[PDB]
């Protein structure tokens, strides 16, 4: 009785979609309360979305409406569960939660019946995954009733919605929104729309949450520094920062590596589609859509978490070196300029290095996956190509260094020019009282030519950089395709192979440039933290 | 900012290099698309002649790229030269009361930075903007030529981007300047503490000054934080649309170019 | 500048940081009886369609499960005679639910499970019909529209009556139907600082309406100018006539309450007059006129105003001059 | 210690030895319209099922008695065509009672006794349907939930305003919907002994709410601190500031009444403040603030309080010091 069990599954989705509509329509016609398992709930709901897409794929492969309707109904049921949970996060209730719990139990029952009747005789894996996800969501609901007040004894002892991010006027609410908007930044729609009309200012801007201030980051950093110095330096301050900023940085890094994996994965499903049509493809197309959106979302969340950790670190070490400025001795002009450079360039170097920290962990796995993937698509010839692109990364670094050198020289000349100007724009009446102005303008132009001369070499290096940027992508394909077919084995190169190689070439060219800047930033940050340690410990 | 500032900037270069830049860029992008267009016909299988034509296109691409880069360099340097000389000459012939009326900071500041800023960043950023816009137009034309109907589906979404453009800039500029402001009194404050350090440690006013510095660093962080939040916003939304377009392109390519057109060299270019 | 309550009678002050404990939905039907008509009609049709589709699904399933859905001749009688597909099942659901009872498809005495589904279908149908009638009727006692028909003059003037400064404002009725026992609560708001250093952002204070021996309420047949006399005890007594037009921030609101005749509900109306709306030293034009055998009221001159040569001075200084004259 | 009426607004005093003369049930529907929703829904389904089963039994019996129940072909026509067993009879009862009218089983013009049973079945059905709709609607005018949405600050403070001791308490609204003509009855209770040797266990006395020229009622838009001034005539005027916190037993309750707009019913809210809840010499933080173009109200500071350097002394001794200063 397969159709019978399909209908029995369709029923509970219908029940929930029908109870949701009155409440959703009343709610559709400023305190955020969060419950334990919220983030777990949303993660599991996205996994449900994915498995439901797979079920729809199965239903397309089989076709019999009644045989693939359960997926189309669970889709709206999960979306309506999301709508319910949004309506509960906005206003708390003990009853709406039970309204979810009933549906979870009934869906679990139906899935169990499906599993048994299948065992007695692709479907198996999808049904099992759905069973596990619904069970975990059930356990989450049981946790929620165990926490505060589903039925439990009389009073919830309810939390008293968090005043950190919800009390008196604050505008940057990142930690206090729905875990979907924590990814897609939906809370910025209101800000940006209001910003279009009225000019933004510090009165129109928010105030930083208690989660990120000078005091909070200073407290964590000084606690780590204390726990490290009680066990007694450059390595000490380093490990102190490391243990103080902890989980956020590694979380960003792992977001980043998972995104890198899915990005390396995209072109392979492109390849599969191209193969299938030349000789099971709509599924690959929708999977490509899903993988693109998820990969890019994870990449962006990674960027943001890293940036926020860096801003925390900047605030912390800034207020720390200001605290040190109070206890220093008078015997230690040049030190003042060194101090204000220690805040204007050294701290910015530290913070931008902390921006680029997760990229330094995620780059090697990216190039490794890239080379191993392209080898299995183009064979030995791939290796040759895989060399050329990689060879651009060290060369780039060299080029960059030359730029820096040039920059230094140019800056010198520029400074001198400014001096020869500051006089003329002060002795104005003196200058024009006898018209010696052209005589000084000749000298000013004499300086300018030297400045121009430096700029030629700088722009030549810039031109070489821009040239290599788009030359290596062309050269890779040239020396690879010409060196694959007409050189090695005369193997018939299907369109899939060539186009997958093209995609991977771009997906590998994009990260390669960043490794050079990462290396420069890392060495400069190491030097700047040595400097900060030498200063902070005088 | 209107097209008049850029018009004057490029007219200071002259008619000699304007077209030499623009047409060379157009031709480089046309070569960069045509190489893949010919590779599409290369795929299905005169393999040797095919590979030789591929080599010819690959050489044309790199030669044209070098030419374009040298053009941008030479033009930027000439423009900087002429602009500086004209600024100096026009400042020389001003009346005395003008010099007495205008503060020294503004007159000196333009030469100090504007000149420096332009020389350091205008050529590279202009080159990058041109390459980006032409690559985007080329990619749209490619995915249109591959699947005709897909073209008619992509013009709606692109119009969406227009609405995403305005609302961004009118804020992204604003926040930007705010950042600059919260950076200026902070550093200066630091310096004030260093010189008059004995007076401040004598008055025992350390607590109030530490309070002021926490206030200033908070005012800096809120700005530098909203700026990265807005950049993330624009990034994610533009990316969601860039994924919608590839979804629709693949969905049209699998059916139109296989069921009816039955041409396999097309879907490759479009998907890639 | 910011207004306290708008002219139309709606409240301006936007609320922030409401610790929602859920009472906003806990008022389940006293919430939606507030709504507009399109939303309430939408949610009523959605209630009805939701219930109908729920029971149509369960009936489809029960006819499928009994096997009566499998088309077969003999050896059975369907629990519901003449049922073939989902469509006819939904037709049966709407046939029994909303109590039309077509009877082309007959539920039979062979299956007691169908008896149970019917005996719950009908009672839930009747309960949801009962609430969806009571709440729409509780709605049609929305008489705020009768709060719309009342009107006040756009600006209020002050005058000198009986040797004392007075303020005059108009009201009036717009239909034949009277309003029972209407009462006037006339209030003034101002950012006030106490002698104890306490500053309030807004300070409501009652200014009396001056009728016979006492009384808070009035009788509305024709447009009646409400007549108060500010005295040294009154809170408004201290201001100046040249400082009101531009700078000062003084909202004088009036709240007229009363129960309409036919429905019996108690409605009210609220309006504000700003410091820039009110003016000084004028007099309204007489509306009522002895016509042919009745009193004609002309609402064209309702907001009309004539100049009157009255002395212009502050009520404090005017009281000091009354002490001098 | 024992409280008079609880914070939630419910009454605490438990009644003992009520000479029930039966009026508790004599209010038959004004009793059950008070009940919760599950009990009222239970008793409504039990009313309906009771009546349906009663008439299904009598119909089963009448079809049995006529002999039409005995399956036979010819020489008869059943009073109700196509009736076989009890189940189909109960199906006929629910078919005619709740007015679905399936018509598979036809009552015929051969037996007038069936006509009588139908003509009483339908009228009793209609009457019990009429009451079971009117009472559920009379229920959906439960607006006590609107008595739930009102809020008072947890504790009340006293201050010195205008050179005289004052007590300040907050109130406020929680929805857009206004409450018409709300009035304040502010009462104090205390175990009192008269000079005649009479001791009362509890003694309610009115303490006035001090508004303009008079008036018992107020106007609620934004949170308005209610402002009374205790004077030598007031009953609360005799206590001491150090004896209130721990020992004395003084409940100060406030009863705010008012009719909600949309339903028109008159609701109220009741709250108590104990001698240990109230405190001395403080000031609330200003809630209302001039925002962008409106007035923003922040309910986070609703219960917030700041210290104020005010003299601490008894109102009797403070009045004696005012006589001295
Ligand atoms: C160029 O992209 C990348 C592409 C790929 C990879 Cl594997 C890494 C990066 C990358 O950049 N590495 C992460 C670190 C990073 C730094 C800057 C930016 S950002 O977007 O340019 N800037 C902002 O978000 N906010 C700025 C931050 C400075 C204060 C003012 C606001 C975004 C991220
Ligand atoms: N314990 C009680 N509980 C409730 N109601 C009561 C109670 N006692 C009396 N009543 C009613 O309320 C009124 C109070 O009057 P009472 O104290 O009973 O004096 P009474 O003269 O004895 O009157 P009775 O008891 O009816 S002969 C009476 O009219 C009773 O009807
Ligand atoms: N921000 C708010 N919005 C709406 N209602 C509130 C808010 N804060 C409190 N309430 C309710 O109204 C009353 C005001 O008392 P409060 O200012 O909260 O003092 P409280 O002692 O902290 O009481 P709580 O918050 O319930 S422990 C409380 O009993 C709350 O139930």
């Amino acid at each position: 009785n397969g159709c019978f069990v399909d209908a029995l599954n369709v029923v509970p989705h219908v029940f929930l979609l029908f109870i949701t509509f009155p409440i959703l329509f009343i709610g559709w016609g400023s305190t955020w309360l969060h419950f334990p398992g919220h983030n777990l709930r949303w993660i599991l709901t996205f996994i449900l979305l994915f498995v439901l897409v797979c079920e729809i794929a199965e239903g397309i492969l089989s076709d019999h409406l009644h045989l693939y309707m359960p997926a189309g109904m669970a889709f709206m049921a999960a979306i309506t569960s999301v709508v319910y949970y949004h309506n509960i996060e906005t206003s708390n209730f003990p009853k709406l939660l039970i309204a979810l719990l009933i549906y979870w139990t009934l869906a679990f029952i139906t899935k169990t019946i499906k599993f048994v009747k299948f065992y007695d005789h692709l479907r198996f894996c999808l049904t099992g995954l759905l069973v596990i996800l619904y069970g975990m969501l059930l356990l989450v609901e049981v946790n929620v009733i165990r926490v505060r007040r589903y039925i439990f004894f009389k009073t919830p002892r309810e939390v008293k919605p968090p005043e950190d991010l919800q009390d008196l006027g604050v505008r940057f609410l990142q930690p206090f929104v729905n875990l979907l908007s924590k990814g897609t930044y939906w809370w910025m729609n209101a800000f940006i729309k209001t910003a279009h009309k009225k000019p933004i200012d510090l009165r129109a801007i928010g105030k930083l949450p208690i989660a990120m201030r000078a005091l909070t980051n200073y407290q964590r950093l000084c606690v780590a520094f204390d726990a490290q110095a009680r066990k007694d330096g450059a390595r000490a301050i380093w490990r102190a920062l490391c243990h103080a900023f902890g989980r956020r940085l590694i979380l960003s890094s792992t977001f980043r590596i998972l995104a890198d994996l899915l990005g390396f994965a995209g072109p392979l499903c492109i390849f599969g589609i191209v193969d299938h049509l030349g000789k099971n493809a709509y599924v690959l197309a929708v999977l490509l859509f899903l993988a693109l959106l998820l990969q890019r979302t994870f990449l962006q969340a990674s960027y943001y978490v890293a940036i926020e950790t860096g801003i925390n670190l900047r605030g912390a070490i800034q207020t720390k070196i200001y605290n040190k400025i109070m206890h220093l001795s008078t015997s230690n002009e040049m030190t003042a300029g060194q101090i204000c450079n220690l805040v204007a360039i050294d701290t910015n170097q530290l913070m931008w290095f902390f921006f680029l920290c997760p990229n330094l962990w995620a780059m090697p796995v990216q190039i490794i996956v890239g080379v191993i993937l392209l080898y299995y698509i183009l064979g030995v010839s791939a290796l040759i190509g895989a060399a050329v692109i990689i060879l651009l990364a060290p060369v780039q670094y060299f080029v960059a260094t030359k730029l820096s050198q040039a920059q230094r020289s140019t800056l010198e000349h520029s400074n001198e020019r400014l001096k020869q100007t500051n006089e003329m724009l002060r002795g104005m009446k003196l200058l024009k009282l006898y018209a010696w102005e052209s005589i000084f303008c000749s000298r000013v132009e004499v300086t300018r030519r030297k400045e121009m001369t430096s700029l030629r070499a700088f722009a030549v290096y810039t031109s070489i950089s821009i040239f290599m940027n788009t030359a290596i992508p062309i050269a890779a394909v040239l020396i690879t395709f010409v060196g694959h077919v007409s050189f090695f084995k005369e193997s018939d190169l299907s369109p899939s192979v060539a186009f997958a190689s093209l995609s991977l070439f771009h997906i590998l060219v994009t990260p390669l440039f960043l490794l050079s800047s990462v290396v420069r930033s890392t060495v400069k940050a190491l030097v700047s933290v040595q400097k900060l340690s030498e200063f902070l410990s005088s | 900012i209107p097209w008049r500032a850029c018009t004057k900037y490029l007219s200071s270069a002259g008619i000699l290099l304007l077209s030499l830049l623009v047409f060379s860029q157009l031709l480089k992008h046309m070569v960069l698309v045509a190489i893949d267009y010919w590779l599409a016909k290369w795929t299905d299988s005169d393999q040797s002649v095919y590979a030789m034509v591929f080599t010819l296109l690959c050489s044309l691409g790199i030669v044209l790229c070098l030419v374009t880069s040298v053009t941008v360099e030479w033009t930027g340097l000439k423009v900087a030269k002429r602009l500086h000389r004209s600024l100096l000459n026009r400042i020389i012939l001003a009346p005395m009361r003008f010099f007495e009326t205008t503060p020294l900071g503004s007159i000196l500041n333009r030469f100090s930075s504007d000149c420096n800023t332009i020389d350091q960043h205008i050529p590279s950023t202009l080159e990058c903007l041109s390459r980006s816009t032409l690559l985007c137009v080329s990619a749209l034309t490619v995915i249109s030529y591959v699947t005709p109907v897909f073209l008619v589906a992509l013009l709606p979404l692109a119009v969406v981007c227009y609405f995403i453009q305005k609302y961004f800039r009118v804020a992204s500029r604003d926040l930007q300047q705010l950042d600059d402001t919260t950076q200026l009194p902070l550093l200066s404050h630091f310096a004030e503490t260093v010189e008059g350090l004995t007076t401040i440690r004598a008055f025992r006013y350390e607590a109030r000054f530490q309070q002021k510095l926490l206030e200033y660093t908070d005012s800096n962080n809120i700005a530098s934080l909203f700026l990265t939040a807005a950049n993330r916003w624009l990034e994610v939304r533009m990316e969601y649309i860039g994924a919608c377009v590839v979804l629709i392109a693949a969905a049209t390519s699998i059916s139109n170019s296989l069921h009816r057109e039955l041409s396999a060299g097309l879907v490759g270019l479009g998907l890639t | 500048r910011a207004r306290f309550v708008s002219k139309k009678g709606n409240c301006n002050v936007a609320h922030k940081n409401i610790r929602e404990q859920g009472r906003f939905l806990q008022d389940v039907f006293t919430t939606l009886v507030d709504l507009k008509w399109p939303h309430t009609l939408l949610i009523f049709t959605m209630s009805f369609l939701c219930s109908w589709l729920l029971f149509a699904m369960v009936w489809w399933l029960i006819a499928f499960a009994h096997g009566d859905l499998a088309p077969g001749e003999g050896t059975n009688v369907p629990c519901v005679t003449s049922i073939h597909s989902f469509s006819s099942a939904f037709l049966f659901s709407i046939e029994v639910q909303v109590t039309i009872g077509f009877g082309g498809r007959m539920v039979t005495e062979e299956c007691p499970l169908a008896i149970l589904i019917l005996i719950v279908q009908n009672i839930v149908g009747l309960m949801i019909n009962a609430i969806m009638l009571g709440c729409i009727f509780m709605k049609t006692a929305q008489a705020h529209r009768r709060a719309e028909t009342l009107i006040f003059s756009k600006h209020a003037v002050i005058t000198l009556r009986h040797g004392r400064l007075c303020f005059m404002l108009r009201v009036g009725d717009l239909r034949k139907s009277m309003i029972i026992s209407a009462t006037i609560h006339m209030q003034v708001v101002r950012k006030t600082t106490s002698p104890e250093g306490e500053v309030v952002p807004l300070h409501q204070v009652d200014i009396p309406m001056e009728n016979g021996v006492g009384g808070n309420g009035i009788f509305l047949v024709a447009p009646l100018i409400i007549y108060h006399v500010i005295d040294s005890n009154s809170p408004l007594y201290d201001l100046a006539p040249s400082d009101l037009h531009h700078h000062q921030d003084l909202e004088i609101i009036v709240i007229l309450e009363g129960v309409v005749e036919t429905t019996g509900i108690t409605t009210q109306a609220r309006t504000s007059y700003l410091a820039d709306e009110i003016l000084w030293g004028q007099r309204f034009v007489p509306i009522v006129a002895e016509e042919d055998g009745r009193y004609s009221v002309d609402y064209s001159k309702f907001g009309n105003t004539i100049k009157v040569p009255t002395p212009l001075c502050t009520a404090r200084q005017l009281d000091e001059d009354r002490s001098l004259l």
